[PDB]
C-alpha cells in the first residue's frame, strides 16, 4: 500500500497511506515530508483534479501509482 | 623575502619580493607564470583590496603570509 | 658506382576518389557496401565528379533521379573495376 | 489565553487613549478574540455615511494574522460585496508577531481613502474608476448615502 | 560438489603463473604453457573421475576464463589486455620462419592448442588488433613460416567467430595471392619493354584492411624513375581507376658498389640507396646539402646517417668519433670512406588553470573588440596563447560556451557564430 | 570526460560549511555574515567576490540584510530573558520559541526568516535558530528545508529521480551528458530524463508532453496552468488580484499573471496588459514504432529469463557453457540496438525532407528489419542441436546491427556540428 508523488523539484517521493484515508490526511503527510503548507497544494490524478470530499478508494487510486503536485497561488 | 598568493580554486604559487617592490610589479610576477594582465588581476590583504601604486612592504608584510590573489573579467 | 641490381617496393591501391563515406551507406569506400556486406562490388562515378558504390547509386536512382550531395541531374560517367 | 492576555492591554489602551477615526469599539467581553467597529471616512464621496467593521482575532494569536471582515456594503473599486479585503499589512507572508492592531486600522482606513485600481477584486469596477473618476465620486455617492451609517 | 571444484581450480591455476613472475610478462611461451599445463591436468581429471557431467565441465570453464582474464600477469603491467597481447605475440613467435623447420603435424597440434587458449579469452578485439599487426609485418617482410599454416589459423578462427571478424585477415591474405600472380603478369610484359638495368618486383596492398600511413615525403632518385614509371603506367591499363601510393619507407634492394677495391655486394633499404647513391658524384655533401636534394625529414634523415656511420662506409671529419651519441648539425661534413674493407661479402647494412587562461584570454579580446567573428576569435586566442599551450580547437569551443552560459557573452541574435559584449 | 560525484544528505550539508570557510578564508568575516552574502548569489564564489570588492560595501550590506515587558506577550521578565539580533530589537526566548516553530512547522520558510518587530527586515542567522529552539525534530526539520534549498538553488547539484534514491549529483559543469548515482539509474543531467543518445532536450521534452498514449495529467497542466517566468514550477491560479507572488521557498518574485512579465512597471501608473489529413499521419506511423520498441524495452526482463531458460535446457541436452554465452552476448546487443532506434525515431519526426533525410531514414529502417530478423533467430532457431551453424549466424548478426547502429549515431552527430538538418 504505496503511492508515489512527484514533487516541485523532481524528487519523486513514495507515501504510505491505506485506502480509507483522505486527501485532507494525504496532503498532511506530505506537508511532513516535504515542508509545503498543506493549502497551497493540489493533487492531480489521471487528468482529473483532486478534490477534498472524497477517497483516494473512491478516486480509484491504485497502488503503486503516480500523482502529481502543483502549487495553489491565489490572491 | 618569500611570500605566496593562493588562486580561488586552489593552485599555489610562489614569489620572493623586495621591500620595495611595488604592486604593479608584484602583478607583473604574477603574469610571468599565469598570464594575466594586470588590470584583470587583483591582490587580496586583511580584506583590504591592495591598492595598484602601494609598495609590497606597505602594508608591513611578512615572508611566508598568503595575499589572496583573485581574478577579476572585466577589470577596467 | 652503378651500385644498383634489385629493387622489392611496396604500393598500396586505392580508389581515385577524393572523400570516403559513400554517402548513401555510410560505409568507408573501399569496403563492402551495406547488402553485400549482410552474406564483385565496384565504384560508379558521377558527371559532377561524385562517387558512391555502385549498388548504392543504384537503388538510389531507381527510385528519384537525383545526386544526393547536390540536388541536381545524374548520369554515368565512369565506371570502376 | 496569550492571545486574552495580550487584547485585554491592547483594547485597554486604544480606549483610553482615544482617536479621532474609530468609534463605537463594541467587542464581548466574554469571548474577546472578536472586534466590531465603526469607523469615519473624511475623503469624499465616503466621508458621507457611516459603516461598520467585524475583527475576527484566530486562535493563534499573536503569531498568526487577524483576518479582517468588512461587514457593511460599500462601493469601493478594492472592496467585495461580501466584504473582503487584502490589505497587504496583514497577509500570511508579511504578518509580523509585533504589530498592534492600530497599525492595521491607520491601514486599513489609508487603504479606504486612497484607492489601488491596480489591484482590483472589482476588475470593471476598477477600469472604470481609473477612466472616468469624475463621476464615480458621485455614483458611489449615491450608493453610501442610501447604504451608510449615522456618524 | 560442482561449487567446491571451481573454486579449487580457480585457486590452483592462479598461483601457478605466479611462480614465473615477470620472467612471464616478457616470454609468452612460458606464460601460454604454464596457462595449458593447468588446463590440462584438470581436464584430464574432470574426464574420467567425475564421467564428464555438465556441471564440472561448466566449473572448469568459468575457472579457467576467470584465472585467464586477471591473474599476475596482468596486474604486474596493470591491465587486462596483457593475456590477448601475449597470446598473439606468442602465436607470432611460433608462426615465424625460424632456422628451425616446423613439422606440420607438431604445428597444426600446437596452433590446435593456441586455438583452446584463445576462446577462454574475454576481449576477442585487442587480440585481433594485435594479429593483424603481426601478421601484416611477417607478409610483407616475406618472413613467414608456412603459407597453409597461416590459412589454417585463419580458417579456425573464422570457425570459432564468425565471418565478419576474419574478413580482413582473408583480404589481407588474398592480397599477397593476387600479388604473386601479378608480378608474374609483369614479367611477361616485361620481355617487350627490356627493364633498364634491375630485377624489379612489387608487392601491391590494398588500404582499407592493412594498417599502413601513407609515405614520408621521399624524392625518388633517377636510377629507379624508369622502372618506376613503367611500371605505374603498366598499372594503370589493366584497371579503369586506381591510385598507387608509393611508401618506400618499407622497401629493401641491393647495390653492387662497384667502386670500392674488392666489389662487395651491399644489402639495405631505399633511403640506403638514395644516399648513397648521392655519393656517386663527389664525396663533399653535408646534412644540408644531402637534405637539398633527397627531400626526407630530418629525423629520419639521421636516424639513417646514424645507423650509416655505425659501419665503416662512411666517416665524420673526426676518426674516432662516438658516432652512436654525437649528434651533428646541419653545417657538418660527411666523407666517404674510400678504405672500407669487411671480412666477408654480402653484407647485410641493416637494423582547469589552462580553461581559466582561455576564459581570460576570451573576455580581454571581447572588450578590447566587442563585435568580432568565431574563427578570427580562435586565431587571437591562438595568438595570445601561443607562449603558453595550444588548447584544442574542441576546447576552446567548450570554454566559449562555459562563458556564454556564465554571462560574459552572447552570441548575436539572428547569427550562429557572432559574439557580442555582454553589457 | 565528465567528471562528477556522488553523495547523501550529511555530506552535501557539510560541503555548505566547507565553502563557507573557502569565501571566507579571503573575505574575513564571521560564517553567519558569509553564509548570508554566499545564499544570496545562488552559491558562485566568484560572483561573490566580484561584487564584493568592485566598491563599496554598505549598498551590498543593505542589499544583502545583514548590517519593561515583552512586546509580544506583554509580561515583565528579568534582564535575562531579552535577547535579540545586531539589529537593536528585543523580545523574550518564549516568543523567539514559538515564533521560530511556528514559522518552520507551519510555513516551511526555512532560510528566510526575518525579525519579529514590525517594519524590521534583518534575518536570522543559523547560530540563532540553533540556539533559541530545545525541541530536536524540529531543529532535523530546519536541517531538512536548508538543504533541500542549498540543493535546488544551486545549478551544479541535481536530486536523483528515482523514487527513493536520496542522493545528490555534484558535477562541475552542465552538458547534458548522461551520469550515473549508485542508485541503479542514469539519467540526462540537465533535463532528468533518461539518457537520449541522438536526440536533443527540446525535442524530447515537446515529444513527451504529447506523448499521447500514455499520460493525460499533461494537457491539464498545460489548459490550466502557467509556469512562474524565474523559478520555473507550474502554478494554478485560483485568486482576482492578478498580482501574483511566487510563493516558492526562495522565489519570492511577484509578476502579472497574464503577460507573465515583471509587476513593476506592469500596472503602476499607466501600462494595462490587457492536423488534417498528413499531419496525424506521420505521426501515426512515428508514434507506432516508438511504442512498440517502448512495450519491448519495458519487457527486458522476460526476454533474459527466456534465453536464459532455453541456455540452460539446452546446455543439459549435451552443449556445452561456451555457446550459450555468446547466446547472452547478442542478447545485450539487441536491446541496446533497441534503445537506440527509439530515440532515432523521435528524432526522425522534428525533421524536414531533404536529401540528407532520406539517407538517414533509409539506413535506420534497415537497421530496423536487421534488428527483427536476429530477435527471430534467437526464439525460434536455438531450438537444437544444430551449433555449427546458427551460432554463425547470430554472431554474424549481432555484429552487423552493432556497426550499424554507431554509424546512425555518428551520422546524426556529424549533422548537429555541420548544421546540415532543418525542421
Ligand atoms: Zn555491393
Ligand atoms: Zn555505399
Ligand atoms: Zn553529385
Ligand atoms: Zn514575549
Ligand atoms: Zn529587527
Ligand atoms: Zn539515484
Ligand atoms: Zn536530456
Ligand atoms: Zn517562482
Ligand atoms: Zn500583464
Amino acid at each position: 500500500m504505496q503511492i508515489f508523488v512527484k514533487t516541485l523539484t523532481g524528487k519523486t517521493i513514495t507515501l504510505e497511506v491505506e485506502p480509507s484515508d483522505t486527501i485532507e490526511n494525504v496532503k498532511a503527510k506530505i506537508q511532513d515530508k516535504e515542508g509545503i503548507p498543506p493549502d497551497q497544494q493540489r493533487l492531480i490524478f489521471a487528468g482529473k483534479q483532486l478534490e477534498d470530499g472524497r477517497t483516494l478508494s473512491d478516486y480509484n487510486i491504485q497502488k503503486e501509482s503516480t500523482l502529481h503536485l502543483v502549487l495553489r497561488l491565489r490572491g | 623575502m618569500l611570500i605566496k598568493v593562493k588562486t580561488l580554486t586552489g593552485k599555489e604559487i610562489e614569489i620572493d619580493i623586495e621591500p620595495t617592490d611595488k604592486v604593479e610589479r608584484i602583478k607583473e610576477r604574477v603574469e610571468e607564470k599565469e598570464g594575466i594582465p594586470p588590470q584583470q588581476q587583483r591582490l587580496i590583504y586583511s580584506g583590504k583590496q591592495m591598492n595598484d601604486e602601494k609598495t609590497a612592504a606597505d602594508y608591513k608584510i611578512l615572508g611566508g603570509s598568503v595575499l589572496h590573489l583573485v581574478l577579476a573579467l572585466r577589470g577596467g | 658506382r652503378f651500385e644498383v641490381k634489385k629493387w622489392n617496393a611496396v604500393a598500396l591501391w586505392a580508389w581515385d576518389i577524393v572523400v570516403d563515406n559513400c554517402a548513401i551507406c555510410r560505409n568507408h569506400i573501399m569496403d563492402l557496401c551495406i547488402e553485400c556486406q549482410a552474406n564483385e562490388c565496384t565504384v560508379a562515378w558521377g558527371v559532377c565528379n561524385h562517387a558512391f558504390h555502385f549498388h548504392c547509386i543504384s537503388r538510389w536512382l531507381k527510385t528519384r533521379q537525383v545526386c544526393p550531395l547536390d540536388n541536381r541531374e545524374w548520369e554515368f560517367q565512369k565506371y570502376g573495376h | 489565553m496569550a492571545a486574552s492576555r495580550r487584547l485585554m492591554k491592547e483594547l485597554e489602551e486604544i480606549r483610553k487613549a482615544g482617536m479621532k477615526n474609530f468609534r463605537n469599539i463594541q467587542v464581548d467581553e466574554a469571548n474577546l478574540l472578536t472586534w466590531q467597529g465603526l469607523i469615519v471616512p473624511d475623503n469624499p464621496p465616503y466621508d458621507k455615511g457611516a459603516f461598520r467593521i467585524e475583527i475576527n482575532f484566530p486562535a493563534e494569536y499573536p503569531f498568526k494574522p487577524p483576518k479582517i471582515t468588512f461587514k457593511t456594503k460599500i462601493y469601493h473599486p478594492n472592496i467585495d460585496e461580501k466584504g473582503q479585503v487584502c490589505l497587504p499589512v496583514i497577509s500570511a507572508e508579511n504578518w509580523k508577531p509585533a504589530t498592534k492592531t492600530d497599525q492595521v486600522i491607520q491601514s486599513l482606513i489609508a487603504l479606504v481613502n486612497d484607492p489601488q485600481p491596480e489591484h482590483p477584486l472589482r476588475a470593471d469596477l476598477a477600469e472604470e474608476y481609473s477612466k472616468d473618476r469624475k463621476k464615480f465620486a458621485k455614483n458611489a455617492e449615491e450608493f453610501t448615502k442610501k447604504y451608510g451609517e449615522k456618524r | 560438489l560442482k561449487k567446491l571444484l571451481e573454486t579449487h581450480i580457480h585457486n590452483q591455476g592462479l598461483a601457478a603463473i605466479e611462480k614465473c613472475g615477470e620472467a612471464a610478462l616478457n616470454d609468452p611461451k612460458m606464460y601460454v604453457q604454464t596457462v595449458l599445463d593447468v588446463h590440462k591436468k584438470y581436464n584430464a581429471l574432470v574426464m574420467s573421475a567425475f564421467n564428464n557431467d555438465a556441471g564440472f565441465v561448466a566449473a572448469l570453464d568459468k575457472a579457467c576464463g576467470r584465472f585467464i582474464n586477471n591473474n599476475a600477469v596482468t596486474k604486474m603491467a596493470q591491465s587486462s589486455s596483457k593475456s590477448p597481447e601475449l597470446l598473439a605475440r606468442y602465436c607470432d613467435s611460433l608462426l615465424k620462419k625460424s632456422s628451425k623447420n616446423p613439422e606440420e603435424a607438431e604445428l597444426e597440434d600446437t596452433l590446435n592448442q593456441v586455438m583452446v587458449v584463445f576462446k577462454y579469452i574475454e576481449d576477442k578485439d585487442v587480440f585481433q588488433k594485435f594479429y593483424a599487426k603481426m601478421l601484416a609485418k611477417r607478409l610483407v617482410h616475406q618472413n613467414s613460416a608456412s603459407d597453409d599454416a597461416e590459412a589454417s589459423m585463419i580458417s579456425k578462427l573464422k570457425q570459432a567467430c564468425g565471418f565478419e571478424y576474419t574478413s580482413k585477415l582473408q583480404r589481407m591474405f588474398q592480397d599477397i595471392g593476387v600479388s604473386k600472380d601479378l608480378n608474374e603478369q609483369f614479367k611477361k610484359h616485361l620481355t617487350n619493354s627490356e627493364p633498364l638495368d634491375l630485377d624489379f618486383s612489387i608487392q601491391v596492398l590494398s588500404s582499407g584492411s592493412w594498417p599502413f600511413q601513407q609515405s614520408c615525403t621521399f624524392a625518388l632518385p633517377s636510377e629507379l624513375e624508369r622502372s618506376y614509371q613503367r611500371f605505374t603506367a603498366f598499372y594503370a591499363s589493366r584497371h579503369s581507376g586506381r591510385k598507387l601510393t608509393w611508401l618506400y619507407q618499407l622497401s629493401k634492394g641491393e647495390l653492387v658498389t662497384n667502386c670500392f677495391k674488392n666489389r662487395y655486394t651491399l644489402q639495405a633499404s631505399t633511403f640506403q640507396m638514395a644516399i648513397l647513391l648521392q655519393y656517386n658524384t663527389e664525396d663533399a655533401y653535408t646534412v644540408q646539402q644531402l637534405t637539398d636534394s633527397t627531400q626526407i625529414k630530418m629525423d629520419i634523415l639521421a636516424q639513417v646517417l646514424q645507423i650509416l656511420l655505425k659501419s665503416k662506409l662512411l666517416v665524420l671529419e673526426d676518426e674516432n668519433a662516438n658516432v652512436d651519441e654525437v649528434e651533428l648539425k646541419p653545417d657538418t661534413l660527411i666523407k666517404l670512406y674510400l678504405g672500407y674493407k669487411n671480412k666477408k661479402l654480402r653484407v647485410n647494412i641493416n637494423v582547469e588553470d589552462r580553461k581559466l587562461l582561455i576564459q581570460a584570454a576570451i573576455v580581454r579580446i571581447m572588450k578590447m573588440r566587442k563585435v568580432l567573428k568565431h574563427q578570427q576569435l580562435l586565431g587571437e586566442v591562438l595568438t595570445q596563447l601561443s607562449s603558453r599551450f595550444k588548447p584544442r580547437v574542441p576546447v576552446i569551443k567548450k570554454c566559449i560556451d562555459i562563458l556564454i552560459e556564465k554571462e560574459y557573452l552572447e552570441r548575436v541574435d539572428g547569427e550562429k557564430d557572432t559574439y557580442s559584449y555582454l553589457a | 570526460d565528465y567528471r562528477y560525484e556522488v553523495l547523501t544528505a550529511e555530506q552535501i550539508l557539510q560541503h555548505m560549511v566547507e565553502c563557507i570557510r573557502e569565501v571566507n578564508e579571503v573575505i574575513q568575516n564571521p560564517a553567519t555574515i558569509t553564509r548570508i552574502l554566499l545564499s544570496h548569489f545562488n552559491w558562485d564564489k566568484e560572483k561573490l567576490m566580484e561584487r564584493y570588492f568592485d566598491g563599496n560595501l554598505e549598498k551590498l550590506f543593505a542589499e544583502c540584510h545583514v548590517i519593561m515587558p515583552c512586546q509580544i506577550c506583554y509580561l515583565n521578565y528579568p534582564n535575562s530573558y531579552f535577547t535579540g539580533l545586531e539589529c537593536g530589537h528585543k523580545f523574550c526566548m518564549q516568543c523567539w520559541s514559538e515564533y521560530l516553530t511556528t514559522k518552520i512547522m507551519e510555513e516551511g520558510m526555512g532560510q528566510t526568516i526575518s525579525c519579529p518587530a514590525h517594519g524590521c527586515d534583518i534575518l536570522v542567522d543559523d547560530n540563532t535558530v540553533m540556539r533559541l529552539i530545545t525541541d530536536s525534530k524540529v531543529k532535523l526539520k530546519y536541517q531538512h528545508l536548508i538543504t533541500n534549498s542549498f540543493v535546488e538553488c544551486n545549478r551544479l547539484l541535481k536530486w536523483c529521480p528515482a523514487p527513493d534514491c536520496h542522493h545528490v549529483v555534484k558535477v562541475q559543469y552542465p552538458d547534458a551528458k548522461p551520469v550515473r548515482c549508485k542508485c541503479g539509474r542514469q539519467f540526462c543531467f540537465n533535463c532528468g530524463e533518461n539518457w537520449h543518445d541522438p536526440v536533443k532536450c527540446k525535442w524530447l521534452k515537446k515529444w513527451i508532453k504529447k506523448c499521447d498514449d500514455d499520460s493525460e495529467t499533461s494537457n491539464w497542466i498545460a489548459a490550466n496552468t502557467k509556469e512562474c517566468p524565474k523559478c520555473h514550477v507550474t502554478i494554478e491560479k485560483d485568486g482576482g488580484c492578478n498580482h501574483m507572488v511566487c510563493r516558492n521557498q526562495n522565489c519570492k518574485a511577484e509578476f502579472c499573471w497574464v503577460c507573465l512579465g515583471p509587476w513593476e512597471p506592469h500596472g503602476s501608473a499607466w501600462y494595462n496588459c490587457n492536423r488534417s489529413r498528413a499531419a496525424l499521419q506521420r505521426y501515426l506511423f512515428y508514434c507506432n514504432r516508438y511504442m512498440n520498441h517502448m512495450q519491448s524495452l519495458r519487457f527486458e526482463h522476460k526476454l533474459y529469463a527466456q534465453v536464459k531458460q532455453k541456455m540452460e535446457e539446452m546446455q543439459q541436452h549435451n552443449m556445452s557453457w561456451i555457446e550459450v554465452q555468446f547466446l547472452k552476448k547478442a542478447v545485450d546487443v539487441l536491446c541496446q540496438c533497441r534503445a537506440t532506434l527509439m530515440y532515432t525515431y523521435v528524432f526522425a519526426f522534428y525533421l524536414k525532407k531533404n536529401n540528407q533525410s532520406i539517407i538517414f531514414e533509409n539506413n535506420q529502417a534497415d537497421l530496423e528489419n536487421a534488428t527483427e530478423v536476429l530477435s527471430g533467430y534467437l526464439e525460434r532457431d536455438i531450438s537444437q542441436d544444430s551449433l555449427q551453424d546458427i551460432k554463425q549466424k547470430v554472431q554474424d548478426k549481432y555484429r552487423y546491427c552493432e556497426s550499424r547502429r554507431r554509424v546512425l549515431l555518428q551520422h546524426v552527430h556529424e549533422g548537429y556540428e555541420k548544421d546540415l538538418w532543418e525542421y
